[PDB]
C-alpha cells in the first residue's frame, strides 16, 4: 500500500520564458499582448473622425477650393491627414507658426465657420478680381474661399481701416495673409502703390508686414508668393487691420466651440466604416489585454504600447512530457 | 528547480489528476486514484491571480507618445522629440519584458516549493509508519485502507 | 521533554506589500515615504527668498513704481512669484527674450543695481516729461524707474549718441525698450521725427529696433506699446545706442554679483517666518526619508520625489494573529 | 512561503520571544521558556539592514525636475518639456514601487529560510534521539534538563 | 543562504575538487577521494550561462547619446537637452546595477539549491543504511568499498 | 566508511555584490563593464575623421585663409572640433541658423565643392579689392575664400542680378553673406548706395536682407559685421540673387555626396594613427564587454554606457577561506 505526492500535467504546449532557460512548456500561462488590429481607420466611441484625404490642414483652414468637402465639418474625434498630401496651399508660399497651429487642434474638437469681414462689404477696392490659375475651381481661375485677395479699384487703392470685435463668447481663429509678388511692375499692375504695408492688431498683437519683392523660381506656374498668418481673437477683443495693398484679407473665420482630446494622425488609409474604442494610424484596437505592440500613436482607451514580438505569463507549472 | 521537487525527485507530473494543481495518488486493496489537495491548490490560484493583477497594475504608467510637428528649421528639436518618445518607450520595453522573465521564474519555483511543503507535511505523518521510497511515495508498514488513506490526505493519520 | 523552534510574534499592526499578497502584517516595518510638509514658504539654510508677492519678474526688473518694495533687494535663496501677478508691464506691451531671462535668473543669487546713464545727463531731450497714466505712483502719473522715457525739447529730437562701457568687474544686465505709438500724429507730438530707430550695439549685438505704428486695442486704457529688450554686457565691453525718437533709455543697470542655484517658483503662498533645508511650492520638508510625494520642484537638500502614496519596507517577519 | 516553516508547519509566532527573532522553546520537569537564537538573529539584522541600505543608496540618483517656462506660441516644447519631466517621475515612482514589492517578499522569505535552517539545523543533531511531533518541536526519549537542554542550543548535543 | 547548504551545515568548500561544482568525496578502507557530480554540475552551467546572455540581451537596447548645440539665446531647450539625455543614462545606470545585484544574489542561492538537492538524493538512497553526520556526510553501517562508493554516486544503491 | 556532499573552493579573490551582502568572494565571476580606452582619436573602419584642430566649422565652411588645410577633404568617419576654435568667422560676425547646419552635418560623411559664381563673372563690380585686415593671408589682407565681398566698380554699383540653377543629381549647400558697415560713409566708400538690400529666392527661400548701419566695439580691430547666410538648393531648382550693395556673394558651392552616421565631437585631443570600430571624445574603445563607462558620445559598434565603476556577474559559488 502506497501514497505518492504529485502534481498536475495536460497536453499544453503553451511555453514562457525565464532568465535562466528560454522556451519552458507550461500547464497554463497567459497571454498579455494584443498583436492584432483591424487595418482600419474606425470611428472612436461612435465619433467619426476627420478625415482629410489629400487636403492638408492648411488647404482646409483657408479654403483650398479642392477642399469643398470640408467648407462645412461635423464634431471630429480625431484628424487625419496623409504624409504628403496633393492639395495643399495652391498657390505658393508659407503658413507662419503653421506647427503650433497643428498643435493647438489636437486640443479642439470642433470648428464653427463664421463670416467677419463680407465680400460684399468692400468699397473702394475690387474683391472679385483676385483670383489664379494656381487655385482651380470647376475649370476657371478661383482663391482660398476663406480670405480675399484685394485689388485696386479703378486704378485707387485707397487706405483700408477695418477693425473687427468678437462679440462671440468663443474663441476665434482669425486667418489672413500678404502676397509678395516678385516685380516691381506686378506692384503697380495689382495694387497701384508702390511701398505697401499690412498693419495687423489686437490685444496682444502688433504687427506690421511689408512685402518682400524678388524674382524666384516658378512653384505651380506660380512666381509670386502668399505668406499667411493667424492669431486666437480673445472675447471682448477687436482685430485692427490696416493696409494699402498686398492684404489678403478674412472673409471668414473660424469659432472653437469645443475643446477636447484629439490628435493629427499620419495614415495613407481610407474610412473603414467601423466603430473602435482604440484607434492607431494602421487600425483600430479591440482587446483586453495590458499591452499591445501595434503602434506608439494611439487614442481612446487603449493598452500601454511596448516594442515586444511576446509577453507570456506563466501561471501554472512545468509540464512534463 | 530550486525547491528540488518538480522535475526533481518528482520525475513527472500526471496526466489523471485534473482536480487541481498538487494532491495524492492512492493504491490499496480496494483500488488506486488521484485526490487533489484543495488547500494548497486554492492557495496557489490567489498567489498566481494577485500576481498578474499586481504585474498588470503596476504596468498602466506607462509613457504615452504624443504627434509633434517640426518644420524644416527645427531639426535639432524633432530629434530631441524623436530620442525622447523612443527613450521612454526602451525603457518601458525592457521593464517589461524583464519583469515577465523574473516573475515566470518565480511562478515555477512558487509550484515547486507548494509540491516540497506538502510533501514534507506527510512526510512528518507518516514517520516511521512508512517507506519513504524517494520519489514523492511512501510505502505503507501495515495495510491501508481508503480510510486510512483518506486519514493522510486530511492531517489526521497516526 | 520537549523542544521546539519558532519565531517572534508581536501587538505589531504595520501592513506591507508583496507582489503575491497584499496587506500582510509584519512584526516590524520601515516607512521611507515623506509625506508631511509645513505648508509654508520659509528660508532655505537661513537665507530668505525673493518672495514677488504681486510683482512679476519683469515688473521688478523695469522698476514698475508699485514694486518699490523691490528697488533693493538682499541675497536670495530662491524666488517666489504667483501664477498672475497683477504689477507687471504696467504700460501694455512686450518682455523680448523673457522665458530666456527667468531662465538666466535661476543661476543668479544677487543683483546689485548700478546708475549707466543719469537722467540729469539728457542734455537736447526732456526727460522729466516721460510718464503714463497707466503706471501710476501716488495718485500722479509715473513710469518704469529703471528706464527713461525720453521726449523731445522745445520741438526738437536731436539724433541720440550714446556709449557705455563696463568697467565692472562683474556681467552687466543692460535694459532697454522701444515706444510704439498707435497713430501718425502722436509720433509728432512725442518725438517730432516721423520715421525713426534705435540702433543698439555691443561687441555681439548688432541691433535695429523700428517702431510699429497701428491702432489697437487698450490695454490699460492704453493703446501705446512698449517692448523691452535686454542684454548681458561683458566686461571690458561696450554698448552703443543711437536713436532720435521712440527709444526708452536705460537709466539703471544690474550687476550680477553672485552665480549660485536658484530657482523661480509658482506659489499663492506668503512668507512663513520658518527655516527648512528643503523647500517646496507647496511647503517645507523635513525629514531623513529618503523619498517624498509632496511636490515635483524643490530646492536645497531634498528627498526624492515618487508619485506614491505608501513605500514601506518590511524589516521582521510575518506576524502572526 | 517558500521554506515551509512560518505560517506553515510553525502554525504562529511567540509572542513570550522578545529576545530576538528566532529561537527555542524548552519544556521539563524544572520548567520551561524561551531562549533566542543569537547568532541567526544578528545575520538577519544585518542582512535586512544591508538590504534597505542598498535599497535607499541605489535611488539616491533620481530625475530632478527643473521649472522651465514658454512663451504662449512655444506650446510644443512646452508640452515636450511636460512629457519628459512627467515621463521620467512615472519611471522612477515605478522603479520604486516595484522594487519595494519585490525585495518585501524576499525578506518575508529570507525569514522562513532562517527557520527551517535553524529547525534542521536542531533536527541534524537530535536525530533518533527524539521524536519530531510535525509541528517545530521534538520530544525527547529520555529525560532532558537545563543543561541538556543548554546543549541542544549551543550545538553540543549527543 | 537560503538553502542551508554552502557555509550552512556544510561549513565550506573543497579546494581538492577541480572536477567541477559540486560533487563527492569518499572514504574507505581502499581510501579516499573526489568525483564531480556531473549531472547537477552541467545543469549549472547551462543556467548560469543562459543567465549571463540574457542579461546582455536584455541591456542591449539602452539610451544612446546624441552630441546637439545650441545658440546663446536657447538656454532653456538645451538644459532640456542636458536633462533628458542625463535622466535616461541614470535610469540605464540604476537598471544595470540593480539587475547585477539581484541576479548575483540568484546566482548565489541557485548553487545552494543545487548542492541541497544533491545532498537530499543520497539522503534519500542511503535511508537507514547510513548515519546522517550533520555535516554533508552519511557514515555506512556495513563496510562501503569502492563500487558500493561508486553506487551511490550513479543513483544505485540499495 | 563515509560518503559526503560538498562544493568547489579555489584561490579566487574575485568579489562581487548583492543586495543583502556586499565584497562576497567567489570561485568565479564576470565582468562586463570596459574601463579603459587608448586616449586617442583614431579612425572608424578605416575611415579617418576629418580633424579641424583650431579651425571651427564656420571658418571651414566659409574658407577662413587659415583653414587652407580643408580646401578639400576626402570622405570622413566623424568630425573633431575643439571646444573654442580660434580660427572662426575672421571678420566678426554673424552665422545664421549656425546650429541647425551642424546638425545636417552629422547626416554627411562627404562633401565636394564646386564653383557656381566665378569671380572672373563680375563685369559691373570690383571683385578683387574685398579683402580685410582681420583676415590675413601670409601677411596680407585676405577674406574667406568661398564668398566675395563685391564693391563698387569706378564709382558705381548697378543692381546685380543673379541666378545659379542647379544642374547637379545631388544637394547644394550654398553659402552668402551681408556686410554692416558702421556709419553712413563707409558705405558711400564702398558700395556708392545710401539704403541697400539683397534678395534671395529659390523655390521655398523669400528673402530680403537689409544692412544694419551702427557703432559698434571693434572685435578683431574691425567695427564692421559679416553676417552668413545659407541655403540648400534642391535638384532642379534655381537660386536668385538681386543686391545694390553690402553682398557678399557666393563662389563656391558644396556638393553633398554622401549622406552616412556621423558626429560632430568636441575634444582637445590631436590624431593618434590608430584604427578602432568604437570611438569616444576621450580615446578609442576595444572590447567585448557589454557595458563601458568612458563618455556618452561613441560612434561605431559600441558597448551601452553606465555610469558605473563597477559591473562584475557572480557565476560560481561563494568562495570558502
Ligand atoms: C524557442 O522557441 C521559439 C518558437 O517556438 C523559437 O523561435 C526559438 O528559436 C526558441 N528559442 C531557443 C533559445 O531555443
Ligand atoms: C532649372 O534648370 C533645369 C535645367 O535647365 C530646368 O530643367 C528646370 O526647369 C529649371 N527650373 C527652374 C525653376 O528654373
Ligand atoms: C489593504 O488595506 C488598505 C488600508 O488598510 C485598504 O485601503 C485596502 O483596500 C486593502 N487592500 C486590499 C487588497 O485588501
Ligand atoms: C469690444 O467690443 C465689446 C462689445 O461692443 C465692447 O464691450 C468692448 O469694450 C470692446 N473692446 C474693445 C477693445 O474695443
Ligand atoms: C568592499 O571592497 C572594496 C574594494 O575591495 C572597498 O573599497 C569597499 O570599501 C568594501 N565595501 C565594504 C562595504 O566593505
Ligand atoms: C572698454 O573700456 C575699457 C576701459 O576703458 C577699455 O580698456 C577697453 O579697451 C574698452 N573697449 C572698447 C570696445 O571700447
Amino acid at each position: 500500500d502506497q501514497i505518492c505526492i504529485g502534481y498536475h500535467a495536460n497536453n499544453s504546449t503553451e511555453q514562457v520564458d525565464t532568465i535562466m532557460e528560454k522556451n519552458v512548456t507550461v500547464t497554463h500561462a497567459q497571454d498579455i499582448l494584443e498583436k492584432k488590429h483591424n487595418g482600419k481607420l474606425c470611428d472612436l466611441d461612435g465619433v467619426k473622425p476627420l478625415i482629410l484625404r489629400d487636403c492638408s490642414v492648411a488647404g482646409w483652414l483657408l479654403g483650398n477650393p479642392m477642399c469643398d468637402e470640408f467648407i462645412n465639418v461635423p464634431e471630429w474625434s480625431y484628424i487625419v491627414e496623409k504624409a504628403n498630401p496633393v492639395n495643399d496651399l495652391c498657390y505658393p508660399g508659407d503658413f507662419n507658426d503653421y506647427e503650433e497651429l497643428k498643435h493647438l487642434l489636437s486640443r479642439i474638437n470642433h470648428f464653427e465657420k463664421i463670416q467677419i469681414i463680407p465680400k460684399s462689404s468692400w468699397s473702394s477696392h475690387e474683391a472679385s478680381l483676385g483670383v489664379s490659375s494656381a487655385c482651380p475651381y470647376q475649370g476657371k481661375s478661383s482663391f482660398f474661399r476663406n480670405v480675399v485677395w484685394l485689388i485696386k479699384k479703378n486704378s485707387t487703392y485707397p487706405t483700408i481701416k477695418r477693425s473687427y470685435n468678437n462679440t462671440n463668447q468663443e474663441d476665434l481663429l482669425v486667418l489672413w495673409g500678404i502676397h509678395h509678388p516678385n516685380d516691381a511692375a506686378d506692384q503697380t499692375k495689382l495694387y497701384q502703390n508702390p511701398t505697401t504695408y499690412i498693419s495687423v492688431g489686437t490685444s496682444t498683437l502688433n504687427q506690421r508686414l511689408v512685402p518682400r519683392i524678388a524674382t524666384r523660381s516658378k512653384v505651380n506656374g506660380q512666381s509670386g508668393r502668399m505668406e499667411f498668418f493667424w492669431t486666437i481673437l480673445k472675447p471682448n477683443d477687436a482685430i485692427n487691420f490696416e493696409s494699402n495693398g498686398n492684404f489678403i484679407a478674412p472673409e471668414y473665420a473660424y469659432k472653437i466651440v469645443k475643446k477636447g482630446d484629439s490628435t493629427i494622425m499620419k495614415s495613407e488609409l481610407e474610412y473603414g466604416n467601423c466603430n473602435t474604442k482604440c484607434q492607431t494610424p494602421m487600425g483600430a484596437i479591440n482587446s483586453s489585454m495590458p499591452f499591445h505592440n501595434i503602434h506608439p500613436l494611439t487614442i481612446g482607451e487603449c493598452p500601454k504600447y511596448v516594442k515586444s514580438n511576446r509577453l507570456v505569463l506563466a501561471t501554472g507549472l512545468r509540464n512534463s512530457p | 528547480g530550486l525547491f528540488g521537487a518538480i522535475a526533481g525527485f518528482i520525475e513527472g507530473g500526471w496526466q489523471g489528476m485534473v482536480d487541481g494543481w498538487y494532491g495524492y495518488h492512492h493504491s490499496n486493496e480496494q483500488g488506486s486514484g488521484y485526490a487533489a489537495d484543495k488547500e494548497s491548490t486554492q492557495k496557489a490560484i490567489d498567489g498566481v491571480t494577485n500576481k498578474v493583477n499586481s504585474i498588470i497594475d503596476k504596468m498602466n504608467t506607462q509613457f504615452e507618445a504624443v504627434g509633434r510637428e517640426f518644420n524644416n528649421l527645427e531639426r535639432r528639436i524633432e530629434n530631441l522629440n524623436k530620442k525622447m518618445e523612443d527613450g521612454f518607450l526602451d525603457v518601458w520595453t525592457y521593464n517589461a519584458e524583464l519583469l515577465v522573465l523574473m516573475e515566470n521564474e518565480r511562478t515555477l519555483d512558487f509550484h515547486d516549493s507548494n509540491v516540497k511543503n506538502l510533501y514534507d507535511k506527510v512526510r512528518l505523518q507518516l514517520r516511521d509508519n512508512a517507506k519513504e521510497l524517494g520519489n514523492g511515495c511512501f510505502e505503507f508498514y501495515h495495510k491501508c485502507d481508503n480510510e486510512c488513506m483518506e486519514s493522510v490526505r486530511n492531517g489526521t493519520y497516526d
